[PDB]
């Protein structure tokens, strides 16, 4: 705690 | 018997779907949905958003295809950013 | 709300699984090809096909590694997670 606005294949047969 | 990492990924999909679905385009976060997302679901990592100026600045950083909204891929980049910063206090 | 959100606990879990595996061999803050493989085969065993060929883990590490040290730091691992999650998403 804390921060603020700073701002800098495959897969398969599945369910 | 799904793993913690896999559950976490799925929670990422779920929270995006919860907020993107509220208004307008059900598959994208407009400014108002993004603000609510941050204030309701990231209240321990980000300071609350109170100013339109702040919403504006955040969305602009996240919006990489220039349509004024945050799709899923742009949201993942956002989650990557946030998680990585936090990572420095772990 | 005041409870840790599902989102905030997802992020934490990402940090924990990385640190769980990055701490194993060598640099405790990076994943050598060795540690990345175990992560994938053990923690993504429902989303990604198990890796048992060395050429695969090499190529995955090649694509993940952008600062060019032959290992995956946390920033690079978040990119990996982003990609995989995106793929599972396109399941509507
Ligand atoms: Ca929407
Ligand atoms: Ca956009
Ligand atoms: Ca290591
Ligand atoms: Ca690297």
């Amino acid at each position: 705690a804390m921060a603020a606005t700073y701002s800098a294949r495959r897969v398969r047969k599945l369910p | 018997h799904m793993s913690e990492l896999e559950k976490a990924m799925v929670a990422l999909i779920d929270v995006f779907h919860q907020y993107s679905g509220r208004e307008g385009d059900k598959h994208k976060l407009k400014k108002s949905e993004l603000k609510e997302l941050i204030n309701n679901e990231l209240s321990h990592f980000l300071e609350e958003i109170k100013e339109q100026e702040v919403v504006d600045k955040v969305m602009e950083t996240l919006d990489n295809d220039g349509d004024g909204e945050c799709d899923f891929q742009e949201f993942m980049a956002f989650v990557a950013m946030v998680t990585t910063a936090c990572h420095e206090f772990f």
